């Protein structure tokens, strides 16, 4: 189901923002 | 900002002002460093965020809408702010706040509204384990998050798999977490069996970030002698052959971890 309304965009941006705080793309 | 915070906190109490106050307080998490103790110590506030979460337990046939998920995700992000603050974290764990998110980690629903929830809930847990604090590691060990992480690592979205693997990785990296997982064969084999399945899926649908975190888990397991002896016999072929040559072409870190891992097994 591919439909996105404003709440879909907001919730996705928020989840990504939350997860970008974790530094999952850091290279040791 | 402080006066706005207290007004918004108060506005959580009527249902006509509640959503807007949630969104506004959430926006302040990036700019007000004392927001977490303000939330923690304001009477009713934590209870109001926890109410947002339990109000959607009946939505888990899956009936959660995007509007409902976006609202709860902001409650979850406020709880992530509380989990991350040094002054409030121990009390968040003492109140077992994480257990409220476990139903969102547990559902197998494939709808996008439950994906936003799963990602934000994993974000709360990930903010805790990022601290590497023993208190955090031992709490998560006693509360059975590893089986929830394993089921997500096994069949979640690529991004859900990454955060869940990261959580399991932060537990493996701790000495108590490593000892706990390797203390019985059934614990160790559940983790290694899951990691092996992920290595097979990655061979068909490659992700560099997810492979990196999977490889870190294998590397760390080989610090335990009984895990090292098992991985001598059962380490997936795909971590030694050309399966990930294309994906590893630029990742010096993972190639060096894979080399270290093979060297460890002898």
């Amino acid at each position: 189901h591919m439909w996105e309304t404003l709440d879909d965009q907001r919730a996705l941006q928020l989840a990504l923002d939350q997860l970008s705080l974790l530094g999952l793309d850091s290279d040791e | 900002d402080r006066e706005k915070i207290y007004q918004w906190i108060n506005e959580l109490s009527s249902p006509e002002t509640r959503e807007n106050a949630l969104l506004e307080l959430s926006k302040k998490r990036e700019s007000v460093p004392d927001l977490a103790p303000m939330l923690w110590h304001s009477f009713g506030t934590i209870a109001a965020l926890l109410q947002e979460i339990v109000n959607i337990y009946p939505s888990i046939p899956p009936t959660l809408t995007a509007h409902q998920s976006n609202r709860v995700c902001n409650a979850l992000a406020l709880l992530q702010c509380v989990a991350s603050h040094p002054e409030t974290r121990s009390a968040f764990l003492a109140a077992h706040i994480p257990l409220f998110l476990y139903p969102f980690l547990h559902t197998v629903s494939k709808t996008r509204p439950f994906e936003y929830l799963r990602l934000t809930s994993l974000g709360v847990i990930g903010a805790l384990v990022k601290t590497d604090e023993q208190e955090v590691i031992n709490f998560l060990l006693t509360t059975e998050i590893i089986p929830l992480c394993l089921r997500i690592m096994e069949s979640g979205s690529e991004l859900s798999k990454t955060v869940a693997t990261f959580i399991l990785q932060k537990i493996l990296l701790d000495d108590t977490g490593l000892a706990y997982i390797c203390q019985t064969y059934e614990r160790f084999s559940h983790v290694a069996m899951i990691l092996g399945k992920m290595v097979l899926q990655l061979s068909k649908e490659p992700s560099a970030r997810l492979l990196k975190h999977v490889v870190r888990c294998y590397l760390r397991l080989s610090d335990n002698p009984r895990a090292r002896e098992a991985l001598r016999q059962c380490l997936p072929d795909q971590l030694k052959d050309t399966t990930f040559a294309q994906v590893l072409k630029d990742d010096t870190t993972t190639k060096r971890w894979l080399a270290q891992l093979v060297k460890n097994l002898q």
